[PDB]
């Protein structure tokens, strides 16, 4: 539309918010393969810092490949490589989730704030296979990747 | 014109079995062929920002993918493979590198040159 | 529907169009070795029922059902587990394996019960003899006892054509000592169950290799005609998509000029 | 005449053939079959087959184990899960194959595993007896 | 030729909705194993 | 009652080491069709 | 169009009639769900003919709902529930189609008149199953329900 | 706010299976949701006591109904509040402990 | 009215569906009648010529035949039936009916026609 | 869009230009099925020309059946006659084919010049069976059928 697309050239980050996104009860509903920064750039926010985001954004892009083949195929027929990149890419989805402070009115949950080097830390170690033994809900809806690892184990007992 | 004609080729070809690839095993070693080559030749395309490179430069690193000196490597490695190569020849083959430029051609001697510097630097790769 | 309702399901259809061709070529290559393949299978197969199909033999039944897990392979898995139920309701204790998920997903509702055992993994690498190993152990080292049994299949006979068959397993160890089997009477039991293990094997092999033919066969025709649904759909579409197209840049265009003329 | 059919789950050697005599390793000793053979069943053991031509004399594979049929009719059924000619086999890697099985027979401290090295001694043991 | 990755999802069409559907389920049977697996390391 | 029978092993597992061993002995030439064969894909439901 | 767009609120009832219906050959090309009325009320009409009505409309959209798939994978991949929506919703769509008096001259049959209690009776037997066993086609182009048996009959 | 906070998360959950709509043990992951959304269909011109839509939402979200035909819910809901605004006055009162007991005591000579 | 009274029904239930039971047989009649319709340019026909020829699709003749030979039997059938019976098409003309006398006679002519060619 | 609809009314003939012909190495790069003309009918053309194209037309509509055969499953999957259709069909594409004059300068052959009775009775030999026991690369890129049985003549 004329409106917000004429906005794009007077912005040097863009946060862009998806109803698909929202729909999956993500929220902030982010797009993260929409949203961008000038800054983004190993030169300014470090090689450690791009080289996650841009790794986080390749297996979420990946990701909508396979969604196409899965929407015939289904998800048993997929090589263990595929189900593996699906995977993790649902555990990015939902780490990159997250309960705001102003948003306990909603939800009723604690608002929670991520230092950057954790936030970092999270996302290195989800695709270097870390939690690959975790459920995707432990992710959902936390702030650091410690209390992902205790959700499970909630989790585990409820069970 | 030399080196990038055959890539030309070989992308169009790879660009009509590409989906194979993410999804395809039983299938025939020419198209298996085609595939390998293709997502190795997509490797050299690749390029951070801010850094132009030499013609000669170019033209070194897509004869290594032309002539099938990365056909045998893993894909992840092509870029290392790349800025390595890349080092090795700037470094200790300025002569090549520049009569190249200058005549602004790959002669046959100049060709079998090259032929020995990749066939060298790939042997003794991963330290 | 809206231009961007129209570009989207367009941008969604050639997409599946793509995916359905692509697999149909997968199962050409992949139906085109099972054939190969079945062709020693057939032989060796046949020649492991010869001891049967030339002796009257009579006689707690065992069904076997036989298809995979995937889907998009027309009416592989119903054929199977049609005949399944048809000859479980015909006997008289009846217990039920099924070889492959797809088996086990059409008949729980009513047949849970009687399941003893579900294989999966089943359509994904070409069958072996291992594969018939690891079922044709897991069912002599699991418990249950059967007096008769018979193994329901897929029969392959062309590219377009198949025939669900029922071939018998008189495994119960004791009715190899009967009627016509009189003649076969110097061999020690040790070895009549060797023998017994072995061609439980050798059925069930058989019957993986002549089912993997007809899935592979039946996949390739099912994505062949859903890839020409997809592609008619597409062309429809598309003629949308155009007359739509535009009819939008004409409205438009009519609105900015009334819009003018009215100033 | 004995239509001789020898086959295994990958390869067919002979189908529905008229041959003169089939000698067979089995499990209790070894069988000579001829045509007018007493109907048997039997499984069978590491070793080789010689098939006796109706022209003439021999050829030779070597057979891992599976089954033998010989029915009230002159037809007789050999299947094997595996049967190679001697010319696919290489006898270095047996003869190392044995010595790497002759190890595990050294050390292991359980029945059932105990078993599963001694047949693969017996089975590389006819092997390189062959070769 | 051009690109066109996740124009299924894209469109919520009936086989956007349907493979949506396929993942979950898929996901929750993970979830399942994976949290018995957690209770049996728990001790 | 052969030393693996009363291990509790059958003649399907006899055969199937029997087999490998085989296998195991053929040269880079047939060992190619070691892959397309011997496979373990199958796999049992419990629960 | 703002002309048929705006006409809607002025209606008691709406009969809507279809170009892909009548493509279908079903006449009249009435459209069974995108056709209201303000007396389609169970305290009005009745409960029974109300909960066959919905019962009607209800299979009909479940069965456009199955098209999507049908379209491109076809009936393979249906469980057989759905195969006997799809049986059942086919039927129900022919015997909703009916010879008129008037269109004699360009069909060739005898028109029908049929009463509201054989309509109600007709499919509320269609949605029992109990014609599950007859051909699509005896339910296209009759009057009430015992003409699909007989046409059905006419046929091996 | 119980009731429907726990109908909001389980329907939630069902419709990120709900298109399945044959089925193996995605019927567990449909049962709840099928229910829970035949219990959210209602009458017209006859609007609901807040403890009357408890009422017949705790029947759903208490999974009294998961062995019932999804096609009864409609004419068991309408039965069942029936007879419990007639003769069950007082369990609609306050408006769970007590109350916890005494539906399913209803709820189970009534799923007869 | 007594020929293309039952074509232009076996036609538009034929489009609708473009071993099996009576939907297959709406394909085969449909299939005939179509290739039945096929006519040249510039190549006018009376009345009593077209309901000869729509006659012998409609009363199931050309049933057994393959739908490739249907335009040469139109052809021959056609320039025979000009050829000798100008009185059956007379009759069917003036009349402009098919009478009992002309119903018989045309059955006579298909069937007899039907068998004796070279193929 | 309007504007080549427009044009449409007015067009006598078309010749469509394909990537995909050239290449396959086909020169001039025409699709053979996708170009029409008007004045194609017999009292125009002749009842010679007509029925060539029209057999020309129809051999290569079969290729293209057949070639969907051999992809999916293989070329020894068709029966006797195919075969034969084929290896024409490969032979009338390259006897489509053309040297030009105005190319010389560049490729280094002569180009050619043919008459319409030429290419007509040079295209229906083909069609005929005349030339099954010739190479198919006798009748690429040469002017008239002479020159089709010579050039066998010099290779090999």
């Amino acid at each position: 539309d004329p409106a917000p697309a004429t906005t794009f050239a007077h912005l040097d980050a863009t946060t862009v918010l998806s109803r698909a996104i929202a729909e999956l009860g993500i929220y902030p509903a982010v797009d993260p393969l929409d949203s961008t920064s000038r800054i983004m750039d190993p030169n300014i926010v470090g090689s450690e810092h791009y080289d996650v985001a841009r790794g986080v954004q390749k297996i979420l892009q990946d990701y909508k490949s396979l969604q196409d083949i899965i929407a015939i195929l289904g998800m048993d027929e997929l090589s263990e490589e595929d189900k593996l990149t699906v995977s993790r890419a649902r555990k990015i989805q939902r780490f990159l989730s997250q309960p705001f402070q102003v948003a306990e009115v909603f939800t009723g949950h604690l608002g929670k704030l991520v230092p950057l080097k954790e936030t970092i830390k999270g996302f290195q170690q989800i695709l270097a296979g870390e939690y690959d033994h975790l459920p995707e809900q432990a992710f959902y809806m936390v702030g650091p990747i410690e209390e992902a690892v205790a959700k499970a184990d909630k989790l585990a007992e409820e069970h | 014109k030399q080196v990038a004609g055959t890539m030309k080729l070989e992308l169009a070809q790879y660009r009509e079995v590409a989906a194979f690839a993410q999804f395809g095993s039983d299938l025939d070693a020419a198209t298996q062929q085609l595939l390998s080559r293709g997502v190795r030749l997509t490797e050299l395309l690749k390029q951070g920002q801010y850094s132009p490179m030499a013609i000669e430069e170019q033209v070194a690193v897509i004869y290594a993918g032309v002539r099938g000196y990365l056909d045998k490597l893993e894909p992840s490695k092509i870029t290392k493979f790349e800025n390595a190569f890349l080092s090795h020849v700037i470094s200790q083959h300025q002569a090549l590198l520049s009569k190249i430029r200058t005549d602004g051609k790959i002669s046959e001697e100049s060709d079998a040159k090259l032929k020995e510097i990749v066939t060298n630097f790939l042997a003794g790769f991963e330290a | 529907a809206t231009l961007k309702d129209i570009t989207r399901r367009l941008k969604s259809i050639k997409n599946i169009q793509k995916i359905t061709k692509s697999m149909k070529m997968v199962a050409a290559a992949k139906y085109a070795r099972a054939e190969r393949e079945l062709k020693p299978a057939r032989v060796y197969g046949v020649g492991s029922l010869a001891l049967y199909e030339k002796a009257d033999i009579k006689t707690k039944h065992l069904i076997i059902g036989v298809s995979s897990d995937r889907g998009l392979c027309g009416a592989i898995h119903s054929s199977v587990a049609k005949q399944m139920k048809s000859e479980a309701a015909n006997l008289k204790e009846v217990k039920i394996i099924g070889v492959g998920d797809k088996i086990r997903s059409i008949l729980h509702r009513t047949h849970s019960d009687q399941f003893l055992v579900t294989f999966k993994e089943v359509g994904r690498r070409p069958p072996t003899f291992g594969d018939a190993s690891v079922i044709a152990l897991e069912l002599l080292n699991s418990g249950y006892e059967f007096d008769e049994g018979s193994i329901i299949f897929n029969r392959f006979r062309s590219v377009i054509s198949y025939k669900t068959e029922e071939k018998p397993i008189f495994s119960l160890d004791t009715i190899s000592s009967a009627e016509s089997m009189s003649i076969y009477d110097d061999i020690d039991a040790d070895v009549l169950r060797n023998y017994q293990e072995y061609s439980l094997a050798n059925i069930i092999y058989y019957s993986l290799k002549e089912s993997t033919t007809s899935e592979q066969s039946a996949r390739m025709t099912a994505m062949d005609n859903a890839s020409k649904n997809a592609s008619e759909m597409i062309d429809k579409l598309t003629l949308t998509f155009n007359r739509t197209r535009q009819a939008v840049i004409t409205k438009e265009l009519i609105e900015i000029i009334s819009g003018a003329a009215a100033l | 005449q004995m239509s001789f059919t020898f086959a295994s789950p990958t390869q067919v050697f002979f189908n529905s053939a008229n041959v003169r005599q089939v000698d067979v390793p089995t499990q209790t000793g070894a069988f000579g079959i001829l045509a007018a053979h007493v109907p048997t069943l039997q499984v069978l053991r590491p070793g080789l087959v010689v098939v006796h031509a109706e022209d003439g004399t021999t050829s030779k594979y070597f057979v891992s184990s599976g089954s033998v049929t010989v029915n009230a009719d002159s037809s007789v059924q050999l299947l094997a899960e595996e049967a190679v000619t001697l010319d696919m086999l290489d006898l270095g890697a047996a003869k190392a194959n044995l010595e790497k099985a002759q190890s595990e027979l050294l050390g292991a401290a359980d029945e059932a595993t105990r078993a599963e090295i001694q047949i693969r001694i017996e089975a590389n043991e006819a092997l390189v007896k062959a070769l | 030729v051009r690109s066109s990755a996740g124009a299924v999802r894209d469109a919520g069409g009936a086989f956007g909705k349907r493979e949506q559907a396929e993942e979950e389920r898929y996901f929750r049977a993970r979830a399942k194993e994976q949290l018995a697996a957690l209770k049996k390391h728990h001790e | 009652v052969a030393y693996w029978r009363q291990a509790g092993l059958s003649y399907i597992r006899y055969s199937q080491i029997c087999a490998k061993a085989v296998r195991d002995a053929l040269k880079t030439e047939f060992k190619a069709n070691a892959m397309k064969t011997s496979g373990s894909t199958i796999k049992i439901v419990k629960v």
